[PDB]
């Protein structure tokens, strides 16, 4: 399963 | 032996292109097992190994929806970076991510990974402690500070120690070998050239040496059939062929292979 | 910043005239990811050239494998021609059966 990123850059 | 999972993700902007193309590829022990490409007719995560077809429709729906979230993430981040680097419209831009987990042979977490690159260069990476960030560039500090203030590290840590380990465990049961190199030497009329070939091996990692005392080579290359090739050569006086031996070192060998021109 | 493609041209199985084989053009270590790869037979484009999905390495550089069905006569010359932003002119490399 993939990570779903948190805060954008 | 040891195990790993990685997801490699790319987002690429081009000058006119309304939106960027996003690609996510998943690996278990360095073999591709899932893939998502926003260019596809029906964009969604597809199995890439027959052992993945066994996942129910919940899997593919949740994973596909996550990937759409990433596409947007990468889209917004690509805009932010443009501003951070005082870049203007009209260029091509790349944002990349690697993330996943390393397990030991005991199947315990050895190391989480979380790193990003902009224009193919290191941008920001989560340190091995899974708490602190490294970010070389001045532009990168806007992100580092943003991500420290938001507590993102804790959330990436939770995924890395939990979900990543957990689903890799699952995949590894569902997915249930090193191919050894066959070696030989060739002879070419350079003073002559001795070429030690290595073929039919997996994984790609390998060393070839020439000897007594400790040379041209090529980079390891895919045969196209899942296996890898490599060779190594030296220039050698005539008749003085047998005075030179090639050693091949590969993890699938009981011990290193020793060969000479015959 | 661009990284210039490294190119290798080689066959899947040890080379033998008249007998079917696969010719590979392996292009690594390049950026950005847009690239054009042609395979050539005695100067002429080969029609059905299979292209692997582009991937990237741990150093963030991109790689890709082009391959094609080919039969290697004693007289035929095979090349791979790569066009990429890092190179002002397309780069051509010739198949050498011994490498």
């Amino acid at each position: 399963k993939a990570v779903a990123n948190f805060a954008t850059m | 032996g040891p195990h790993s999972m990685r997801y490699f993700e790319t987002a690429v902007s081009r000058p006119g292109l309304e939106e960027p193309r996003y690609i996510s590829v998943g690996y278990v022990d360095n073999k591709e097992f899932v893939r998502f490409d926003s260019d596809a007719e029906n964009p969604r995560y597809e199995p890439r190994a027959p052992w993945m077809e066994q996942e129910g429709p919940e899997y593919w729906e949740r994973e596909t929806q996550k990937a759409k979230g990433q596409e947007q993430w990468f889209r917004v981040s690509l805009r932010n970076l443009l501003g951070y680097y005082n870049q203007s419209a009209g260029g091509s831009h790349t944002l990349q991510q690697m993330s996943g987990c390393d397990l030991g042979s005991d199947w315990r977490l050895l190391r989480g990974y979380l790193q990003f690159a902009y224009e193919g260069r290191d941008y920001i990476a989560l340190n091995e402690d899974l708490k602190t960030w490294t970010a070389a560039d001045m532009a990168a500090q806007i992100t580092r500070r943003k991500w420290e203030q938001s507590g993102a590290a804790e959330h990436y840590k939770a995924y890395l120690e939990g979900e990543c380990v957990e689903w890799l465990h699952r995949y590894l049961k569902n997915g249930n070998r090193t191919d050894s190199p066959k070696a030989h030497v060739t002879h070419h009329p350079r003073e002559v050239t001795l070429r030690c070939w290595a073929l039919g091996f997996y994984p790609a990692d390998i060393t070839l040496t020439w000897q007594g005392e400790e040379m041209e080579l090529v980079e390891t290359r895919p045969a196209g059939d899942g296996t890898f090739q490599k060779w190594a050569s030296v220039v050698v006086p005539l008749g003085k062929e047998q005075n030179y031996t090639c050693r091949v070192y590969h993890e699938g060998l009981p011990e290193p292979l020793t060969l000479r021109w015959e | 910043i661009q990284k210039t493609p490294q190119i290798q041209v080689y066959s899947r199985h040890p080379p033998e005239n008249g007998k079917p084989n696969i010719l590979n053009c392996y292009v690594t270590q390049f950026h950005p990811p847009h690239i054009e790869i042609q395979m050539l037979k005695n100067g002429k484009k080969i029609p059905k050239v299979e292209m692997s999905d582009m991937s990237f390495s741990k150093d963030w550089s991109f790689y890709i494998l082009a391959h094609t069905e080919f039969t290697p006569t004693e007289t035929d010359t095979y090349a791979c021609r790569v066009k990429h932003d890092s190179m002002a002119e397309p780069k051509t490399v010739y198949w050498d059966r011994d490498m």
